[PDB]
């Protein structure tokens, strides 16, 4: 669903 | 029979927890100030508190053995569905039966039923939530069992949207077995009695708390004047 911030914290 | 590997897992999750739970709650001061005058007077503060907590839960999850092996999308799926549950779980640490509030040091950062009410929730959630905390607290988990239950909660195969369920299940099993074994070797009676099954029952309680939480959040967030007051991450994770 496009989660830039969640995606970015997972990195 | 607590293997070298299982002991390693425990050590990892304990350190992971220590790195993501600051028991001095010093950071709470960055949060928007709490207001206990009061139409959703506590929403902006608790918004920041929860948003903060989501960050820390993400950080904890990333250090769960195997969690990194999942796809980008599955990690996302597991975090969005579990986040509120793991916040409820990890909050047990600050919760005191001495008065059934979450006590994060100062009275400003001590949160009770009405504060949760003044953040927009009804007893439909608050009552069973407090019941959860009470029963989880009574279990008096070793911190080892506490961090394993959080990890087990996160890597659940049946979460909606999961692609590689088999992989997710394989990661959780290693954690379950580690937990079951830890209890048998490390938790003395009477405390160990039925302890694993009681812990798993708490996971079921959490699914129910999660279901009710989603409905009430869907109602709180539905109004832009509410949603306007949240944080970008809460909106991204809980629902926008
Ligand atoms: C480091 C810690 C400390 O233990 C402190 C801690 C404390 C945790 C606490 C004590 C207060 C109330 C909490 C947040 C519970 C409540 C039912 C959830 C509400 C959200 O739906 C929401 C969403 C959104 C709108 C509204 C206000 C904000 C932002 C919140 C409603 C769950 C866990 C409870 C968490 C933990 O991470």
């Amino acid at each position: 669903k496009n989660h830039p911030m969640l995606m970015n914290l997972l990195k | 029979k607590l293997s070298e590997e299982q002991q390693h897992i425990i050590a990892i999750l304990l350190d992971a927890h220590h790195k993501t739970y600051d028991p001095t709650y010093a950071d709470f001061r960055d949060f928007r100030p709490p207001v206990r005058m009061s139409p959703l007077s506590m929403l902006p503060h608790l918004a920041d508190l929860v948003s903060y907590s989501i960050q820390k839960v993400i950080g904890f999850a990333k250090m769960i053995p195997g969690f990194r092996d999942l796809t980008s999308d599955d990690q996302i799926v597991l975090l969005k569905s579990s986040a509120i549950e793991v916040i409820m779980l990890r909050s047990n640490q600050s919760f005191t039966m001495d008065d059934m509030s979450w006590d994060c040091g100062s009275q400003d950062y001590k949160y009770d039923v009405t504060d949760v009410s003044k953040a927009g929730h009804t007893l439909e959630l608050i009552e069973p939530l407090i019941k959860f905390q009470v029963g989880l607290k009574k279990l008096n988990l070793h911190e080892e069992e506490h961090v394993l239950l959080m990890a087990i909660c996160i890597v659940s195969p049946d979460r909606p949207g999961v692609q590689d369920a088999k992989l997710v299940e394989a990661i959780q099993d290693r954690l379950s077995n580690t937990l079951q074994t830890y209890i048998r070797c490390r938790h003395p009676p009477p405390g160990s009695h039925q302890l694993y099954a009681k812990m798993i029952q708490k996971l079921a309680d959490l699914r129910s708390l999660n279901e009710e939480h989603s409905k009430q959040y869907r109602s709180l967030s539905f109004q832009p004047e509410n949603s306007m007051k949240l944080t970008p991450l809460v909106l991204e994770v809980f629902g926008n």
